RNA sequence: AGAGUUAAAUUAUAACUAAGCUGUAAAAAGCCCUAGUUAAAAUAAAAUAACCCACGAAAGUGACUCUAAUAAUCCUGACACACGAUAGCUAGGACCCAAACUGGGAUUAGAUACCCCACUAUGCCUAGCCCUAAACCCAAAUAGUUACAUAACAAAACUAUUCGCCAGAGUACUACUCGCAACUGCCUAAAACUCAAAGGACUUGGCGGUGCUUCACAUCCACCUAGAGGAGCCUGUUCUA
């Protein structure tokens, strides 16, 4: 309100392309986490539920990061086997 | 492995180094035992599950006249030999 | 599991509270 | 069902084989059609190489057929065509010179035009959501649209006529009304379109 | 990078209050999850709207406007073609990673050792 | 062709004009996209309301106006009234996350308004007023 | 623990425009002193940072600034002393928003519930009480070891010095006592009586109005054709005789 308008969360369209500008803005909001916060703030969540959600998300992130790291590590062994039939 | 500590000389920047004095000491006894088993007409089976030198191991066993196993080891091979190999089968006297 | 004993204690406490309220 | 999956549908068009040298894209396919030992099913009795038959007419005759009286269905179709031809000729001869250049007497083209006029554009699908059925508007396939167009006219002419009036006589009038966009089949199509326009707000219920 | 795991779980050696309370043990499995199929949605809604715009102003007659109806038919044909082809292209290719069937075999080739 | 998605703030000296008017004088279009309704109000740069159109104002109903088609139609309805008063370019300010969010934006273009920028002014409190309790107890 | 301050949102309050706004799977009710934009005090709370793991004995604490300040030259140790989440009580104040209860509107055979609307105590500040939680990390404190050694699962098995508890289950977070600003309250806490069991863990089936993939080819739907349930008759049943 007190801040200047048309500065935050504003994207300029290029050559009349509106669908792509909307996708760019949606990606901006998703990467900044505003979409999830807005969807979460529709109904109040109790602190116990907030802590449970944070712990579950942290565990899921750790597991996904480790699985991705192992997949990237083992990506080398996807080549064709040179010792087939031995 | 935890049981390889007495058999290790040290670590050279992460990579463990195996001492060769104990290696030769064990290898002399191993070769003597294998030679005695072969001399006493014993069945020697070269077992190795590794898809890089399977052909080399098979050729070495063929040259030696001893037997080889470099493929998928079946479950009841040595235990349930009378049903996996034949009615009456003589088990190998040495496994390398 | 332990939920059976928890529910039994809950029912006993609820009945005691209702009895106290009535009398 | 007696034909195995390897059997392929026959080709009845004679011009497809008469000039295979006019194009090369079809050559690459028709040369390997027989090389793969592709067996061909027997040609159906209904379909032939005659130039005076149309698949739309055959489908309409099959739909009008009751039980297995294909001869009766064919006779009804021929009588309907004769009736529409004679009714068009009567109006052609009763009209003046300017209307003769506009009125059409060919029964096949007016039949096809009436079917296209009575073909619906979109249909309604009942979708269960929240324990209630909603008539979601949905685009229709070409075969479904043609089948609905034929079925509406057949059902209307089978029941909305007098006992003394015969099926070819009723169908002759109904074909002309549909061609001129005045028939109850056209009214039913408009009713379906209006229902779809009313239920357009429920189109988000569709998931395909 | 990987989030820190030191001092997170409830263990005898951990002196502080546990931070994470995993639903299931944090053991890296030897098989990745199967790819989830995307939920379908209604298509050609914006074109059906402009098609019905003709009818609402022309008393529901197709002889008034024809371009909207033809465009709606083209949209329906394109939607059907995309439903047919994407259903077999997406389950085959992802353009960013290997198929889950190959990934499961790759993981089984180099599995984890929670024991010993 | 150096193009920046950042808005042209008045503090700079860039020369960008739309129909001869600067970015500051271009009218605004506030699109409030709720979970059950979508409202559009096109106002001038001087905060003077020019046009107003909502999904309920188009003859829809309770659950009918909550769909995206209602917002797409309301976009055209607002664009027609905006063009009736001589508006060619407008700055879209979106408020709230709803199903008819992009639908109204594209309906404006369908109705004949050229969007130059999309502003997402969604009210996100910094843990201020306590919202209502969760559903499905 | 005190003193001072507010960035976002919301609202009491005014102006222009418009007719609905809100409400759900769908509706109805409610408000049309309504809704959108532009300005707007007071109260409440403190987006991202936080994929951080710090402080405090625990409860608990993460919008900003300032003051005071976080014991023990460090073992255990009560019924003694001091604290003790939310909820509730008393007196005074504030009340945007949320909400027990309540009153309407939905659904249901019933719905004094889940769903929507309005509103009260209350959640907010000062002082005084109340002293309870799945107050759980269900793992006591102090210094240690990786020796022997997997009931099962789970957070691996254990030493040395202590304190507090545990003697089948139901009765029973009960009755009767003592004590307590608590008087529908808290702590401690039995017995008669009934049974031969009460329990923790695990395996296999079965089930699931759990969820994710692949399906239905006369099969569920999207859809096609011909019939039953309407009439007479034939025939077989259930009933009266
Ligand atoms: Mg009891
Ligand atoms: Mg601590
Ligand atoms: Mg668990
Ligand atoms: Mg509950
Ligand atoms: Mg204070
Ligand atoms: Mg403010
Ligand atoms: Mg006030
Ligand atoms: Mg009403
Ligand atoms: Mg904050
Ligand atoms: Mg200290
Ligand atoms: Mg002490
Ligand atoms: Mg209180
Ligand atoms: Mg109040
Ligand atoms: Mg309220
Ligand atoms: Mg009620
Ligand atoms: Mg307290
Ligand atoms: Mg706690
Ligand atoms: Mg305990
Ligand atoms: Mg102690
Ligand atoms: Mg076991
Ligand atoms: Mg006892
Ligand atoms: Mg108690
Ligand atoms: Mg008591
Ligand atoms: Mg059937
Ligand atoms: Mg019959
Ligand atoms: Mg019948
Ligand atoms: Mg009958």
């Amino acid at each position: 309100a007190n801040h200047l308008k048309f500065i935050a969360r504003t994207v300029m369209v290029q050559e009349g392309n509106v669908e792509g500008a909307y996708r760019t803005l949606n990606r901006i909001l998703t990467m900044d986490g505003l979409i999830e916060d807005i969807k979460r703030r529709r109904y109040y969540e109790k602190p116990c539920r907030r802590r449970q959600r944070e712990s579950y998300e942290t565990c899921r992130r750790i597991y996904n990061m480790e699985m991705a790291r192992k997949i990237n590590f083992l990506m080398r062994k996807n080549r064709a086997d040179p010792w087939q039939g031995c | 492995h935890r049981f390889m500590e007495p058999y290790l000389f040290g670590s050279r920047l992460g990579q463990d180094i195996i001492d060769l004095e104990q290696t030769a000491a064990h290898l002399q006894l191993a070769l003597n035992f294998t030679a005695h088993v072969a001399y006493r007409e014993g069945i020697i089976l070269f077992v190795s599950r590794h898809r890089q030198f399977a052909h080399l191991i098979e050729t070495t066993a063929r040259d030696c006249g001893e037997y080889a196993h470099t493929r998928y080891f079946k479950g009841g091979l040595l235990t349930n030999a009378p049903l996996l190999l034949g009615p009456g089968v003589r088990l190998p006297d040495l496994i390398i | 599991k332990n939920i059976l004993k928890i529910r039994r204690r809950k029912m006993n406490h609820h009945k005691y509270r209702k009895l106290v309220k009535r009398t | 069902s007696r034909y195995g999956p390897e059997y392929k549908d026959p080709q009845i068009d004679k011009e497809y084989y008469r000039k295979p040298l006019a194009e090369q894209t079809e050559e690459e396919k028709y040369e390997r059609d027989f090389k793969k030992t592709q067996l061909i099913k027997a040609a159906p009795a209904t379909k032939t190489s005659s130039v005076f038959e149309d698949p739309v007419i055959s489908k309409f005759t099959n739909m009008m057929m009751k039980g297995g009286n294909k001869v009766l269905a064919r006779s009804l179709m021929t009588q309907t065509l004769e009736a529409v031809k004679r009714k068009q000729f009567a109006k052609y001869h009763a009209a003046s010179a300017e209307e003769q250049a506009t009125i059409e007497r060919n029964p096949y083209t007016i039949f096809h035009q009436a079917l296209k006029n009575c073909e619906p554009v979109i249909g309604l699908v009942p979708i269960l959501k929240g324990g209630h059925f909603y008539q979601v508007p949905v685009p229709l396939a070409d075969r479904r649209r043609r089948f609905l167009a034929m079925k509406w006219m057949i059902a209307e002419c089978r029941e909305k006529k007098h006992r003394r009036v015969l099926m070819p006589e009723k169908l002759s009038q109904e074909l002309l009304e549909a061609f001129h966009n005045q028939g109850p089949v056209i009214k039913r199509k408009h009713d379906m379109h209006k229902m779809a326009e009313a239920n357009r707000a429920l189109a988000h219920y569709r998931w395909w | 990078a990987t989030p820190s795991l030191r001092g997170r779980l409830a263990r005898l050696g951990n002196p502080r209050r546990p931070i994470l309370k995993p639903n299931k043990p944090l053991i890296l499995a030897n098989h990745v999850g199967e790819r989830r199929r995307e939920k379908g949605e209604a298509t050609c809604i914006t074109e059906m709207s402009v098609m019905m715009a003709c009818w609402k102003q022309n008393e529901f007659r197709d002889e008034a406007c024809r371009k909207e109806i033809q465009d709606f038919f083209d949209c329906a044909s394109r939607a059907e073609a995309a439903r047919k082809m994407r259903s077999i292209q997406e389950n085959l290719g992802e353009l960013g990673s290997l198929p889950p069937k190959k990934l499961n075999k790759l993981l089984h080739r180099f599995p984890n050792k929670p024991h010993v | 062709s150096s193009f920046s998605i950042y808005p042209p703030i008045p503090g700079q000296e860039n020369s960008l004009r739309w129909a001869g008017k600067k970015f500051e004088e271009i009218p605004i279009a506030h699109i409030k996209a709720s979970y059950n309704n979508t409202q559009i109000q096109v106002v001038s740069a001087a905060h003077q309301p020019l046009a107003h159109a909502s999904c309920g104002t188009e003859g829809f109903r309770n659950a009918k106006k909550g769909t995206g088609i209602a917002a797409q139609t309301a976009g055209i309805a607002a664009a027609a009234k905006a063009t009736g008063k001589g508006v060619t370019h407008v700055r879209v300010v979106v408020k709230g996350l709803g199903p008819g969010r992009l639908s109204a934006i594209k309906g404006l273009t369908m109705g004949g308004l050229e969007v130059i920028s999309i502003t997402d002014n969604t009210p996100i409190p910094h843990n201020g007023c306590r919202p209502r309790k969760a559903r499905r107890l």
